[PDB]
């Protein structure tokens, strides 16, 4: 069980993550994150960006966008 | 058809399949940790005399750069006898191309009849040659030299007049079609004899040859030096390898000359353009038995190693860290092929007697009752004084 | 047994008569190749005990033999017949015994 | 075979006479071929897997393998545990 | 004697090549030791070709979305990184893509450097809608997969791209043991899966060339007072004062001392050194 | 003049027993010094080999727990004794070994009569203490083994007591270069530096296997000379030669199927009749056309 916790606690938060108010490694499938985590690119818990060609089955917070980017052009970034 | 043309660039072996055959042997300086073979002596294999074979023939060199993930395909002849086929399954098997193989059915593999005189003093005088002296040059095989970037070719191939006439056929045309030519000496034994005959043999050859490969020993035989430095001392001294000057094989340059590599054995690797020259420092500290003593191994090792460097990157044949490089490469793979050898062949204890080097390593129990090591009856005793 | 000679004893039992084939080893010391040779040939030997004879020239010692022998490296075998007329046939390189037992019966 | 037998419960009503099917089928093999059973081939398993056939899936005889990787007879392989 | 064998072969896909070898027969402890070398070798000490920059030309006016591609930028360089490529190159060559307009760009359309292969043809890139002209410039990186930094380069807007150099996805050892009574043996079984531009016979090749090459180094040759104070010794009282500013007090301390060091403290003069001495080789 | 070095950086001996060594190795690429350390470490801690009594035989005794008349220590504690003396030896095989003394008097490990193979570390190692003019005669066997195991005598033979490494950066990222340390404690039996040198040959000699052609490469210290048997074989009871061993070098085909044959890992006569018609069309290049030009060949063949 101790295992499977320090496995899935996740990135540091906030004032836990960086020491001053800000005012990351982007992957294209999750066999090149793990592999770059087998060459001690990252860490177990550094925080990643996941291309995801799935359904939308992230558990997360029923929340609405923290902020909206809306190209004039007509692509926006939720 | 070059779009069927793949990746590494074939490479053309040009000249015999023999097996276990060595051209010649010169005296020669590894360098050694001398502290470890005193120390090691009951244990390990030394020669009384260290004495360096520059290589081998044109089919092994095929087989180590097959070895290398390297793509070669062999030019030559074999008959159509069982050790003709055996030789050529052989090659099929190490992946050597044989395509470019002609089987001769009239020739005969490895016999040469020789006419024998009993005048005089003792002459040979051949008279019919072996299968692997007779490929002729309507038996050249133009689509390997279309496809082949490189070239290879050795000293062996031109002692025959008639072996002589299609090497050249065989070179001028790889020209034609843009190839590499690789000319790799090795010099055959009756050569060593009057350097005149030597230098009039190989001028023509040594003019078409965009890469060369010498042994330190050879270098000095063309070049008129006569060794100063001692053989079979228990040193590393410097005098024992020498960087040449460029200065000293500018009469063996010519106009269409790439590069000139000089090897001394997996120790050392010198190498000369027209604008760069350097060496590098090698191991030749490689397991050796007395059935792989002469190092030929690690000649072909070496040279396949320069070979696959050279034709992966042809564009960078004058560049001075591809050089190094390089140089470093053939250094790793002669070791190894040594290596290899020790393992598969082993040591002395067809009838063919060969024993591992743990075999080799175990001595004798030393447990004779009448020797000074068991416990003998109370009668002869002797108990020492303490 | 395998004799060693030098150049002067071979031209005499060139120029000699013998009833049985005559095997002429090219060797030298710091060849492993021929190491491996000089234990076929004694097993050769032991199979045709006098049916032939076996024997060996140090080409280090005699370079000048082994170049009019037109001897081009290591190992070389000479297989000389005791019939004037048949010519003599040079091998190169480490041949299966096999192929040694056919040149004595087919051609020599 | 354990994702047989699952396999083979959802087709029964009670596994209580699953089981004692299979026990008087694995008897029927013994006394028709007594001397067959008790090693490599275990008449449980051959019934299982006889079962899973005669639905018209395809698995090996009783379930049977062995190591290709031995190195000869007298050889045991040795379980880490 | 040891010998290897490759019992196992497959290629699911242009990109999914596996291999299981075995190597046997071991004496016990050693398969543990090869086979952890030897996975070390195959995931970071084994180099591989890849897409390392991008940059657009024709000045596609720096936006997110381009006239005429249906993906965006950020989709391209995803895309390109996903490309899977063999090579023998020596340092760093450009690769270019220059494509006329509607259709679907792949990784048949790049424009390869001399050793450079490409390892599935239908690898996509981006689809165009209009008949523009599309010209993306690509840097081409041979690198192990422990490997760095390549120096930055940082103008003429060349988007980079954080390749993983990893032709050697995934690779596992297992040990077996066996015996007949007091006469242990163990057998090495080694799993190889890569991306397709090695075979996994190839990689196992590779991995223990590479090893050796580590070890070969190592074999190169190259060419040819405790118990005296100094409050015993009739010290004057400049002289002592100063030996204890520096927290000496034995006699050891005093020759641990180099006459260099003597000087650098406070107070100390060269006619202090002498008569230390001159006392020291009266004792 | 090489541009990555190695050197030891200090030496010393602790006692008669006890060597220790540190060495250098610079530069060095970023991993290579961790796939380095670790497989420099599990050589050094388990594959180099040492040599150690393995057994005594004792003369009057009726078991190792017993005392001698003339001798301070017991038959238990002369066992330790032996045990913890230490020897050195290139060659394996079983040795022995004699002790023949007379009494009274100190025993120690120079008292030992040992084979020309095998060598004494420390002199002054004690085995006991003979207080009265007495006669013993102890024989000995001596073992060079890996790992650890008439009295026996519980042999451990590894001479390496302790190894560590360290890596450290060599600074600007040019190319992340790294310096790795290497420090080794044996035993006396060889020097840290001899240790170093073993491990590195024991563990080239772990992965050239590798390099070996497969097993099963070559039909079955020569290779070549089974297959020629096979054919004189072969020739006697005429039988000629199975389609395995006939490859597709020695048809007649076009340079263009060739390539594509060989691309595609088809090497022999069997291998070729093997693939279906359908299979030969789906590789690139080769089409239904070249089929029937194919065919003749093997047709006529």
């Amino acid at each position: 069980l101790i295992g499977l916790y320090v496995l899935t606690s996740g990135t540091r938060r906030g004032i836990c993550a960086n020491r001053y108010n800000p005012c990351e490694p982007f992957f294209c499938n999750s066999y090149d994150a793990i592999g770059a985590y087998r060459q001690k690119r990252i860490n177990l818990d550094s925080p990643l960006w996941l291309r995801w060609q799935l359904d939308q089955r992230v558990i997360a917070s029923k929340e609405v966008p923290i902020e909206v980017h809306y190209e004039s052009f007509g692509n926006y970034h939720e | 058809i070059s779009h069927t043309y793949g990746w590494p660039p074939l490479v053309c072996c040009f000249g015999s399949a023999q097996h276990a055959f060595v051209p010649s042997g010169r005296p020669a300086n590894r360098l050694l940790d001398y502290e470890r073979q005193e120390r090691m002596k009951d244990a390990v294999w030394a020669p009384e005399k260290y004495i360096r074979a520059p290589g081998g023939c044109a089919g092994g060199v095929a087989i180590a750069l097959a070895s290398l993930g390297g793509k070669a395909a062999f030019m030559g002849k074999l008959g159509d006898d069982d050790f003709g086929q055996a030789m050529l399954y052989y090659l099929n098997v190490c992946q050597v191309q044989t395509r470019s193989v002609k089987i001769d059915s009239k020739r005969v593999t490895a016999c040469s009849t020789m006419k024998i005189s009993k005048r005089g003093r003792l002459k040979s005088t051949c008279v019919k040659p072996c299968a692997e002296d007779s490929l002729s040059k309507s038996e050249i095989n133009v689509d390997v030299l279309k496809e082949a970037k490189m070239f290879y070719f050795t000293t062996h191939s031109l002692l025959d007049k008639k072996m002589m006439s299609t090497t050249l056929q065989a070179i001028k045309i790889s020209k034609q079609l843009g190839n590499v030519i690789f000319y790799d000496l090795n010099l055959p034994l009756p050569l060593w004899q009057s350097l005149e005959e030597t230098k009039s043999l190989i001028q023509e050859v040594w003019d078409l040859a965009d890469v060369i490969e010498v042994t330190k020993q050879e270098l000095e035989f063309l070049c008129g030096i006569e060794p100063t430095e001692e053989f079979d001392t228990k040193n590393n001294d410097s005098s024992k390898f020498v960087h040449y000057e460029p200065e000293t094989v500018e009469p063996l340059w010519h106009e269409n000359l790439k590069i000139l590599f000089v090897t001394n054995g997996t120790s050392k690797i010198h190498y000369y353009t027209k604008e760069h020259n350097g060496a590098v420092l090698g191991m030749e500290d490689v397991p050796i038995t007395p059935f792989t003593r002469d190092m030929s191994a690690s000649g072909d090792g070496i040279v396949a190693g320069l070979i696959r460097m050279l034709t992966v990157q042809p564009d960078l044949m004058n560049d001075k860290g591809y050089l190094e490089r390089t140089a470093r490469y053939a250094i790793e793979c002669g070791v190894v092929d040594q290596w290899l050898l020790a393992q598969t062949r082993g040591y002395p204890p067809n009838g063919i007697r060969s024993i591992t080097e743990r075999e080799y390593r175990t001595s004798k129990p030393y447990d004779e009752p009448d020797g000074p090591y068991v416990m003998k009856p109370v009668e002869e005793r002797e108990y020492r004084k303490l | 047994l395998v004799r060693k000679l030098s150049a002067q004893e071979l031209q005499d039992l060139v120029k000699g008569e013998r009833k049985v084939p005559l095997i002429v080893d090219f060797y030298a010391t710091w060849c492993g190749p021929c190491i491996l040779m000089a234990q076929e040939l004694e097993m050769l030997a032991v199979e045709y005990e006098s049916n032939a004879m076996i024997v060996k020239v140090d080409t280090d010692d005699e370079y000048e033999f082994a170049r009019d022998m037109q001897v081009r490296g290591l190992p070389t075998l000479f297989f000389i017949s005791p019939d004037p007329s048949k010519d003599a046939i040079r091998t190169e390189g480490l041949i299966p015994l096999q192929m040694m037992r056919d040149i004595i019966d087919n051609d020599m | 075979m354990t994702m047989d037998i699952e396999r083979l419960l959802l087709s029964e009503d009670n596994r209580f006479e699953f089981v004692n099917s299979v026990a008087a089928e694995a008897t029927e093999y013994v006394e028709k071929n007594r001397d067959e059973y008790g090693g490599t081939k275990k008449a449980i398993f051959h019934v299982l897997s006889n079962r899973v056939n005669d639905l018209g899936f395809d698995r090996p005889e009783a379930y049977a393998e062995s190591d290709p990787y031995k190195p000869g007879p007298g050889y045991l392989k040795e379980y880490y545990t | 004697t040891l010998q290897w064998k490759c019992v196992e072969s497959r290629r699911d896909s242009k990109r999914l090549y596996y291999g299981r070898f075995i190597l046997s027969p071991l004496m016990k402890g050693q398969a543990d030791t090869i086979g952890i070398a030897m996975r070390r070798a195959l995931l970071g000490e084994i180099e591989g070709t890849c897409i390392t920059r991008a940059k657009f030309e024709n000045i596609p006016h720096d936006y997110s979305n381009i006239v005429g591609i249906q993906e965006s930028v950020h989709e391209i360089l995803m895309n390109l990184n996903e490309i899977v490529l063999k090579s023998n190159l020596y340092g760093t060559r450009n690769a270019l893509i220059c494509v006329q307009g509607p259709g679907y760009i792949t990784a048949r359309d790049i424009i390869l450097p001399p050793s450079v292969e490409i390892v599935d043809n239908t690898q996509h890139i981006a689809t165009l809608t209009e008949p523009i002209n599309l010209c993306i410039g690509l840097k081409i990186e041979r690198n192990r997969g422990y490997s760095l930094k390549m120096s930055n380069n940082f103008e003429d807007r060349s988007y980079p791209i954080d390749a993983v150099f990893m032709p050697v996805q995934n690779a596992n050892h297992s040990i077996h043991s066996y015996g007949n009574g007091n006469e242990k043996q163990e057998i090495l079984f080694i799993e190889i899966w890569t991306n397709g531009s090695l075979t996994p016979k190839e990689a196992l090749h590779e991995a223990s060339r590479n090893l050796i090459n580590l070890f070969i180094p190592f074999l190169h040759v190259e060419e040819e007072f405790q118990y005296i104070f100094i409050d015993q010794l009739e010290l004057p009282p400049r002289i002592y004062n100063c030996l204890k500013k520096s927290n000496i007090h034995t006699l050891l301390d005093l020759l641990n001392n180099s006459q260099e060091d003597l000087i650098k403290m406070e107070h100390f003069h060269i006619e202090d050194v002498k008569k230390l001495l001159d006392i020291l080789e009266k004792k």
